[PDB]
């Protein structure tokens, strides 16, 4: 249904006028054809054979089987007009059976992108597609969403459009589980505007060239191989692009969230560390290994080798060279660059210092390690080790020295590694935001968002709740946006109707988490009394909230596995069971303030890095930044790209119905549909409606003189339809569910009878014509048939035969 | 159709005239005998005296017309009859097929019975398996072999 | 029943014609019902006939006259008889563009494949007794066909 249905380019967007005439033409019986439940694709098509109470006996579509599902697992199916439906919201029959169907059908044809009302679905192709060529851009430029086929570029664009026409802000929200490719679309969306909008005005970029190189440099540090995705986004991102009236790009600013601090020093069996250590120890830059004082072999480094050392699809030698380029383009000094490596390296050497103790007194062994570690941070060895092994805390009235045992002196060297990265990440973000700030007038912005959706797992700790709380918001910002827009729309058509902002719904979960004395709040207290115990932390929590705020409860168990849970924070997605598992340690950054203070002296980045300018609770900072986002997001037109992972095995065309149908139920896709339904989810534009159901009731009045709204109204009244089922507006007629279903039905069942009638006027023309002939031929015959009989009675009459020869006798 | 006709009557008129020239007295058998004599064959008695009494009193002319009428009530004009046959042939030549004509007079219309469909062949112009319609027509009144 | 003296008169006028060919005897074969109506001017569909008295095979049973009257009556009553409006609405559903034209095959398939299907005969006969021509691009004006089809075969007074 969109511009040159036979464009080579549309090979993955739409079908052909031919191919779609096919899906749409396959048989159907709204009494026989349906949707049923199944073990391997969740649902499958069916033709009802028999019925006996509940024992409905169905023969499926493909298989040829005959199960006997009870009645209720017999889903209603959409008629052929809808096969390949481009926007999920126009389905007369709303159900998972369908939503799933509309989806893989489209998916197994090469169609990843696909709309459903306000949301635009994506499903990881897992394979280069041509969908994103420049020429496609143009084709997609300027157009309202329905003039073209479903595609990121429209959503990217209409966003851009509305930015201009409405002189207001634009936010694009990409979601979905892990490895469902939201970082993939993001840089598309971003790469889009970089062309559409680019301006007209040594080793350095261009404001647009630069907006783009953010990824390399960020990802060489933010991403790392994970079981679900080899290029996992280990963090949240909100980038924002500012446009100057004229509508060109004025600069952008970046926001990052929840850096997984833990892989710095820890890596699961299969997994890996931030792609950058691997890119450094790469053959790509020889001297560089020298400068960060290291040796070409990601194997020797305790902080790197605990899992992999390579990813199925990555050429770490290239990446680096690429990464080293995003630097130059972003305009960083050779020196600034070195500085960002040596730090990366110190994280190597850290994990290579070995300790030994002689009574709670650990001791270096190979000063050799720390010596390097020392040369990177620009401080000094002995002074470093000291702060490390023996520290002078400050017990209120005094500064005491103390003894640190190997476990301690070790655990300590971790934090310092996990702290020096975080710092380094931030400085790196901080340093880009610095180049993406041209300072040129800024009317508005479109801001993109890559971020996990709710992370609900089998074992749930802190880092879990963080993210879950995050989308806990984002979920109501949506529920909000909807409420508004849905109410506005029913005004534009003037259809009386009452609603309710469901964001209110998510308000408990969210308060308890952030309110003055709920979870995170209490977590700040505990986090503050050295004499702090995790057991301590659940006493305060349990106490305050226990059976006193519903959204807080007793955690469910595993078997003798996973581990001990404590309070179940019922959410949006579902409900999670959380682990007190040492959030206090997790939350607050530790670190020999002794070392801290010794660092505040040295070599620069070190300086900026530890040179502050009490609240590092990974949480305080998150609630801080989380807001800075919601203010931004409620100041924008929200736009939703809902990413989806097709299946585990990283494979092209393949639907783990089970998995997919899972996401559909914690995305919000099945919620809009659930909500719309107790509304008029079917909204038809008067013209369109005339062109299709007039046949049900028609007349003599030429079409160009008839008025749409009038037709529709005549067409329904005649049919007897309940007024309950529709609302006729100023521009659309609003229908409940089954309406477009029945209409379609009553229709084909009409067109049929109509053509029979023609063929009945034809069987009447023709029969009438010979009626002429058999009217004549009956005269001929009764003639024959009455003379030939008269004759039989004379050929033997003596008088007669006489008269006969005596006749010529004249 | 039925009970009268101009030429037809006059022909029975002149017809009734070649019979009494064998005497203006309506000189009957004497000339029934004598009118068959100029034709080509010899007739028994009993017929001469039964042929005549198929009529009661006397075969005067008016009456000569009555024995003839009760026998010609449908002898519909010629072309009205030559065309009938034309309707079920529209082949062009002058014929209706045996096979056809047979369903025709026997199944359709005021259905012909076996006894009549039979007689219908004894004298019938059916040579080679077709049927010259312009003859049972010619054999309407009469003409040839 | 509630019919008139004229109509009744009008029904015989045709019945007897029908009787005359199965051999005058005053009974007509049920498969005839269909055609016997098309000549009393109507245009039932087979479905309409079946349900109404029609049968689908020639030795099934014959009706008398006082037996067709009601079959006639009850049927001169349905009024979805089909209007010039409905046909024309239906063909748009095949009018690819809007120019009123329609691929020659396609019309020949609708008529042959869908609804109450028609023989490659009736299908070609009628395109002939209605002179429905293609045009360079080989398409047909569905309105030209509809007007004629519903005109009759004998329009002005003769043929
Ligand atoms: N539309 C697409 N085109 C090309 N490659 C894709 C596409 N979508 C996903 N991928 C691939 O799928 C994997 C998942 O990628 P990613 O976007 O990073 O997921 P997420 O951001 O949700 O964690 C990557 O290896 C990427 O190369
Ligand atoms: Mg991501």
């Amino acid at each position: 249904m969109t511009m040159d249905f036979s464009d080579p380019d549309m090979e993955f967007l739409c079908l052909t006028r031919q191919k779609l005439m096919e899906a749409t033409s396959i048989p159907f019986d709204g009494k026989k054809n349906c949707w049923v439940p199944d073990p391997d694709f969740g649902f499958v098509g069916a033709e009802i054979q028999s019925t006996k109470g509940d024992e409905v006996t169905v023969k499926t579509d493909k298989t040829q089987e005959t199960r006997v599902v009870k009645k209720d697992d017999i889903g209603q199916r959409n008629p052929p007009k809808f096969e390949m439906n481009m926007d999920m919201a126009n389905l007369t029959f709303l159900n998972e059976a369908s939503i799933l169907h509309n989806l893989r059908s489209r998916y197994e044809s090469g169609f990843i992108y696909t709309y459903s009302g306000l949301f635009c679905i994506a499903i990881n192709p897992y394979r280069r597609l041509p969908i994103y060529t420049q020429g496609l851009v143009d084709k997609y430029r300027g157009k309202r969403r329905a003039e073209m086929p479903p595609h990121l570029f429209s959503i990217a664009d209409n966003a851009y459009q509305y930015m201009l026409q409405d002189r207001e802000n634009q936010s694009m929200l990409i979601t979905g589980e892990s490895g469902a490719g939201k970082t993939e679309n993001t840089k598309k969306v971003i790469q889009y505007f970089a062309l559409v909008a680019a301006s007209l005005a040594e080793k350095k970029g261009t404001l647009e060239d630069q907006i783009v190189q953010c990824n390399p440099v960020l990802e060489a540090y933010g991403n790392a191989k994970t079981t679900r995705n080899n290029n996992s986004s280990r963090f949240g991102k909100f980038i924002r692009i500012h446009f100057g009236t004229q509508g060109k790009i004025a600069g952008a600013d970046i926001e990052t969230y929840l850096l997984e601090k833990s892989r710095v020093t820890y890596q699961q069996s299969a997994e890996r560390n931030y792609h950058i250590f691997y890119q450094l120890l790469s053959p790509a830059f020889p001297e560089n290994i020298e400068k960060i004082l290291a040796v070409p072999d990601p194997g020797l480094y305790g902080f790197i080798n605990q899992g992999t050392l390579t990813v199925d699809g990555i050429d770490d030698e290239e990446e680096m060279g690429l990464t080293d380029t995003a630097f130059d383009v972003l305009g960083f000094t050779d020196e600034e660059k070195l500085s960002m490596y040596k730090c990366t390296g110190c994280i190597l050497h850290l994990g290579e210092m070995k300790w030994k103790q002689r009574g709670e007194q650990a001791e270096a062994d190979g000063t050799a390690e720390a010596e390097k570690v020392a040369f990177l941070l620009g401080v000094n060895a002995g002074d470093l080790l000291k702060c490390l092994l023996k520290p002078k805390i400050k017990v209120g009235t005094e500064y005491v020295t103390q003894g640190r045992n190997k476990d301690q002196v070790t655990n300590s060297i971790a934090a310092l590694a996990k702290s020096l990265y975080d710092r380094m990440f931030n400085w790196l973000v901080r340093r880009v935001n610095q180049t993406l700030d041209t300072k040129a007038k800024r009317q508005f912005f479109i801001g993109v968002l890559d971020i996990a959706g709710f992370e609900i797992f089998d074992f749930n700790s802190f880092e879990q709740l963080c993210i879950n709380y995050t989308n806990e918001r984002l979920q109501q910002f949506f529920n909000h946006h909807m409420f508004v827009l849905e109410q506005e729309e029913y005004k534009k058509e003037g259809i009386v109707w009452e609603f309710i902002d469901f964001g209110l719904d998510l308000q408990a979960c969210i308060e308890l988490i952030e309110k003055p004395m709920g979870i995170l709040s209490i977590l700040e207290e505990e986090c503050m009394f050295p004499k702090a115990s995790d057991t301590s932390f659940k006493n305060k929590l349990y106490d305050n909230h226990l059976g006193k705020n519903p959204m807080f409860g007793k955690p469910k168990p595993p078997k003798a596995g996973c581990a001990e849970a404590h309070f179940c924070l019922h959410h949006y997605a579902g409900s999670v069971s959380y682990s007190i598992a040492g959030w206090l340690d997790k939350n607050k950054d530790p670190i020999n303030e002794n070392v801290v203070e010794l660092l505040q002296n040295s070599k620069e980045p070190i300086v900026k890095m530890l040179f502050t300018p009490a609240f590092q609770t990974i949480s305080s900072v998150h609630k801080e930044s989380l807001n800075k986002l919601m203010k931004n997001l409620y100041s924008t037109h929200p736009h939703f790209v809902r990413c989806i992972i097709p299946n585990e095995l990283k494979t092209p065309g393949l639907i783990d119905a089970a998995l997919v149908l899972h996401q559909l139920r914690c995305n919000g896709v099945l919620e809009g549909i659930r909500i719309c339904r107790k509304g008029f989810p079917n909204r038809i534009i008067y013209s369109e409606f005339k062109q299709r159901y007039s046949i049900l009731a028609p007349n003599a009045v030429p079409s160009g003189f008839a008025d749409g709204k009038v037709v529709t109204d005549k067409a329904l009244s005649a049919l007897q339809l309940d007024p309950n089922e529709y609302r006729l507006g100023n521009t659309k007629v609003f229908f409940k569910a089954g309406v477009l279903g029945m209409l379609e039905d009553m229709r084909d069942e009409r067109l049929s009878k109509i053509i029979s009638m023609f063929q009945a006027h034809i069987r009447g023309y023709l029969m009438r014509k010979a009626y002429k002939k058999l009217q004549d031929q009956r005269i001929g015959l009764t003639l024959i048939q009455r003379n030939v009989r008269k004759w039989l009675v004379l050929r033997n009459w003596e008088w007669w035969r006489l008269f006969n020869k005596v006749k010529p006798l004249l | 159709r039925v009970k009268l006709s101009q030429r037809q009557m006059q022909e029975l008129k002149e017809a009734f005239t070649m019979i009494d020239q064998d005497r203006d007295g309506f000189i009957g058998m004497e000339d029934l005998k004598d009118m068959f004599s100029s034709l080509g064959r010899v007739p028994p008695d009993d017929e001469l005296n039964a042929m005549l009494k198929e009529c009661p009193g006397q075969l005067n002319f008016t009456a000569f017309l009555t024995l003839f009428g009760e026998k010609v009530s449908g002898t519909d004009p010629e072309d009205a009859l030559r065309n009938a046959f034309s309707m079920f042939d529209e082949d062009g030549q002058g014929f209706i097929p045996e096979d056809y004509l047979k369903d025709l007079l026997e199944n359709m219309g005021d259905n012909f019975s076996k006894e009549e469909i039979k007689n219908v062949w004894k004298d019938a112009p059916l040579k080679n398996k077709q049927f010259n319609y312009n003859k049972m027509v010619d054999i309407k009144g009469k003409a040839e072999d | 029943s509630q019919l008139t003296k004229d109509e009744i008169e009008e029904v015989r006028e045709v019945f007897d014609l029908f009787d005359f060919w199965d051999g005058r005897d005053g009974d007509v074969d049920a498969a005839k019902v269909g055609d016997l109506l098309r000549c009393l001017g109507m245009n039932p569909t087979e479905a309409q006939v079946h349900q109404h008295g029609g049968t689908k095979k020639m030795g099934e049973k014959a009706y008398k006259l006082e037996e067709i009257l009601p079959i006639y009556e009850e049927m001169s009553s349905k009024d979805t008889g089909t209007a010039a409006d409905e046909f024309m609405e239906a063909f748009k559903t095949f009018d690819r563009e809007g120019q009123g034209l329609i691929s020659s095959a396609e019309i020949r398939n609708v008529l042959k494949m869908l609804g109450e299907r028609i023989t490659e005969d009736q299908c070609n006969d009628i395109f002939t007794f209605c002179d429905i021509r293609e045009d360079i691009d080989g398409n047909i004006k569905y309105e030209d066909l509809m007007k004629k089809v519903m005109a009759g075969p004998f329009p002005d007074k003769s043929d």
